[PDB]
């Protein structure tokens, strides 16, 4: 009998693991947004810098 | 004998110390079992001396509350309605009805559950059974450095009574249902192991409440 309840602890542990992995993916993926935004901001900044240098 | 106890209760320093003999229950038993005029009067005298000579507020509250855990105030109302010709009965009834009229408000809290835990009187009582208690208070199982959790854990560890075990499993089920962090606290205390063992208890009422607690613990 009791072994099935230990298998529920194992299922709970797998659930906590699945939740933790998804949360860690979200934490990294949210930081990747900042890193890619900064690259695209600099790409534009350098473009307006070039256009202004050309105008001058 | 209750005259001997009434005489013992004349000193504040004696009233502070006499608590360890567990004397209020035996007087409260006789107060229900023996309506005899003398016996009634000397219990009222002993109870008045214990409470009134307690210059320590904690001791005063404790004598008033121990009488209320014995539900003496209801019996004092029965004795107020009963015919007695003596002012030394009548006026000491009304005195104790006023002072126990404080501690009845303390007990008739959700703390009727607190006292059932403290005394070990776990049962299918209205305060165990009613959702309102847990729905408003479940977190309080952590109070006094987890005292109520420690009691329920000890009872689930060493009680012989399937009612106490099943009641405690139900109490754990509603604790987790109404306080989500309570799941983490039972998991940190390891109290789950008792419930998971009692899944194979000899009583179907315990096994049912253990399974129901495992459901409320592991299933959303």
């Amino acid at each position: 009998q009791s072994q099935g309840i230990q298998q529920l602890l194992q299922a709970e542990k797998r659930a906590a693991e699945k939740v933790s992995e998804a949360r860690k993916r979200k934490n990294r993926r949210l930081k990747q947004a900042k890193e890619e935004a900064q690259a695209e901001i600099e790409q534009y900044r350098l473009q307006r810098e070039k256009e202004f240098k050309a105008k001058e | 004998m209750i005259f001997s106890i009434w005489l013992l209760a004349f000193s504040p320093q004696m009233c502070e110390h006499l608590r360890r003999y567990n004397i209020i229950p035996v007087l409260s038993d006789i107060l229900q079992e023996s309506v005899k005029e003398k016996v009634t009067r000397i219990i009222l005298a002993a109870f008045r001396n214990f409470l009134e000579k307690s210059t320590e507020r904690e001791t005063r509250q404790e004598y008033a509350l121990a009488m209320i855990q014995c539900k003496v105030l209801k019996q004092l109302e029965n004795l107020e309605q009963q015919k007695y010709d003596d002012e030394d009965i009548s006026e000491d009834i009304k005195f104790l009805l006023e002072k126990l009229g404080e501690s009845v408000q303390d007990l008739s809290s959700f703390d009727e559950y607190s006292s059932e835990l403290k005394s070990g009187r776990l049962e299918w009582s209205p305060v165990h059974k009613s959702e309102k208690f847990w729905r408003e208070n479940a977190v309080r199982l952590n109070e006094k450095n987890y005292e109520l959790l420690k009691i329920l854990t000890k009872l689930l560890e060493v009680s012989d009574d399937p009612q106490v075990l099943a009641v405690a499993a139900h109490d754990v089920g509603e604790y987790v249902r109404h306080y989500p962090r309570g799941k983490r606290v039972i998991e940190q205390l390891g109290g789950k192991q008792l419930v998971m063992n009692h899944m194979h208890h000899e009583d179907q009422q315990v096994r049912y409440n253990a399974l129901l607690a495992v459901q409320k613990l592991m299933v959303h």
